[PDB]
Parts: C-alpha cells; structure tokens; sequence
C-alpha cells in the first residue's frame, strides 16, 4: 500500500 | 516559523495542565477554554508543506500533537463532543503528514503505547470521517514498520479494529484509507494474518472489494483488497471454510480476470493468491483448470515483474502437476 500525505 | 512556536507552546502547556490534573487522582481542563483547536487546526495546514514539516520536526511538533491527541482522548474517551472529535481530526491529519516517509516520527509514535491505543479506539468513532483519519496514520506507521513497531502495531488490537471498522464503513475515502493500512499490516507477520480471517465476514467482505466500482475511476479498494487477500492466502489455503467462502463469493473466477489487469499490484496480488489457492486442493484446482487457468498462467511466466512471474509459474505446476481425471483425453 505505501504511505502517504492526508488525502 | 515563530508562529508554529507559539501553536506548538499553547498545546505543550494545555498538556501540561492536563497531565497536572490527572496527576492530581484543580478542575477538569476543557480544550475550548484554551482555543486548542484552532491551534491544531493552523499546524495541520501548515504540516501538508514538506519545508514546515522540517521546521516542526525541529520543534518536536509530531510529539506534542501525539500527546495531545493521547490526553484528550484519555480523559474524554469516545464520550466526547464536537470539538474534541474536531480536534482529534485535525490532530490525526497533522500526524498522517508527519508520519510520512519519516523514520523517527514513525519510530516515535508507535513508542507512545497510549497515543497507539487511543489511535485503535477512535476506530469506532461515530465520526467516520474521524475513522479515516486515524487509519491514514496506521497506514503509514504500518509501512516500513521496524520491529518494535510492528510489535506495539500488533499488540494494540490494530487489525482486528481496522478489519471491523472496514466492515461498517459507509463511504470510498474511508474504506481506502482502511484498506491501505490492513494491506500494510498483513504484510507485517501471521499472527496479523490469523487474525484479519477470524473477524466474522472479513473473507467475503474482501472478496466483495475485487470487484469494487469506484466512482473516482481508481483501482485503489481492488488493489488492497486484493493486497490483502494475497497475504492472507496462505493461510486460507489451509481452511476448507475459508476456501468456500472465496468460492462462494466468486474469487476464482475474479481473480482469473485480474490476471489481464493493467495494473501490475492486482496482476501481482492475483498471482499470489492463486499461488496458495492451487495448492492441494483438488477441488480447486479443477475449477481454475474449467476456467482456463492454464492457458492464462502460462501468459505471465516470462513477466519482467519478478513476483508475477515465479507466482504464475508457480500455480501453473500446481495445475500441470494435477490434471483432473476428467481431462485425460477423458475418465
């Protein structure tokens, strides 16, 4: 899945 | 950068009040007396910009904002109002960018075992949206988790809480956001796996996102849903239960027309799963043999993408290895 910034 | 001082001052002081009053077991601080949630509100925003980001972290702005999610909820629990929830919110957000790509953020919070339970209990929110938030930070302390992590991840109930609160999620963000952090920790060990397949009606609920419609015109449900399954399969290859739900629920079939995807991640998923399925049941194995799974396997063999390939090889003996009576010229 990864990662990331509020979305 | 002096104004994110002052924010990040406010919220340790308001902690300070807060952890002085449970100490004490002089009234019971309320975040609205102390305008705590337009402070986390301007530190959120400001925590979507990589350069502020770095003028955060220097401040220690990951631990504050933890903390203070940690002691509200603490001392409100889920019996709280509107602004708690929008505080915890905007909170969680701030955290979901912190956490990003950050070894010691990520390192820092899952240390913080009570920040790490609160997280977990916000999953039954009556804010959904709330929900979303605080699995967008499991997300990511779940990815590239080191072993202490992924210990305090595991031991926090955080799967069995994600798994549940997927199966009540009304809306795409908040089942994406879900999804995304149970692909992650099913990664993680098998215990995670062991206990994603026990939540009643997880298997067929994964299932179900195979075949997701997205009204955004994105393959993110289908691809951690899939992501899921596939490392889970292992498992479920050793459950006739759990082969029948997937059967029952159509996977097979599902999971042949996944094989076609554009999409490497659901072509990759697809190829593990059938990997674990393929495996000692003749039943199965006959079905994907009826379906052509064959012919579709032999395909993908000579792939670039190193698990696509020893994935379809792998089924593909599986099924060569098992040709049903019934295809031997025939009987």
């Amino acid at each position: 899945a990864g990662e990331a910034l509020y979305e | 950068h002096h104004h994110m001082l002052h924010l990040l001052e406010q919220i340790r002081a308001y902690c300070e009040t807060c952890w002085e009053w449970q100490e004490a077991h002089n009234p019971m601080p309320a975040p609205v007396e102390h305008q705590i949630c337009p402070a986390v509100c301007v530190l959120m925003k400001l925590s979507f910009d990589e350069e502020h980001r770095h003028a955060m972290n220097e401040l220690g702005g990951l631990q504050a904002i933890a903390e203070l999610l940690q002691v509200d909820c603490e001392m409100y629990g889920l019996t709280n109002d509107h602004y708690s929830i929008t505080l915890r919110r905007y909170a969680g957000m701030a955290l979901t960018n912190l956490t990003f790509g950050d070894v010691a953020n990520k390192a820092t919070l899952c240390s913080m075992k009570g920040c790490m339970r609160a997280l977990v209990a916000q999953l039954k929110s009556e804010s959904e949206d709330l929900q979303q938030v605080i699995a967008s930070v499991l997300r990511n302390l779940s990815w590239r988790a080191d072993v202490n992590s992924k210990k305090t991840l595991r031991e926090v109930g955080s799967v069995k809480a994600l798994m549940e609160c997927a199966l009540e999620v009304k809306k795409e963000s908040t089942l994406k956001s879900v999804l995304s952090a149970l692909w992650n920790l099913s990664a993680h060990c098998t215990e995670n796996k062991a206990d994603i397949c026990a939540v009643d009606g997880a298997l067929a609920f994964l299932v179900g996102t195979l075949t997701y419609r997205s009204q955004t015109n994105t393959l993110a449900i289908i691809e951690s849903g899939g992501g899921i399954l596939r490392n889970v399969s292992s498992l479920i290859a050793t459950n006739e239960d759990h082969r029948q739900i997937l059967r029952e629920n159509n996977c097979l079939q599902t999971l042949l027309q996944h094989l076609k995807s554009h999409s490497l991640t659901i072509v990759s998923n697809a190829c593990g799963t059938l990997w674990n399925l393929s495996a000692r049941n003749p039943k199965d194995q006959e079905a994907l043999w009826d379906m052509g799974a064959v012919s579709m396997l032999k395909n993908l063999i000579h792939s670039k993408h190193k698990m696509i390939a020893m994935g379809s090889a792998a089924a593909l003996r599986n099924l060569m290895a098992n040709r049903p009576a019934k295809y031997k010229d025939a009987n």
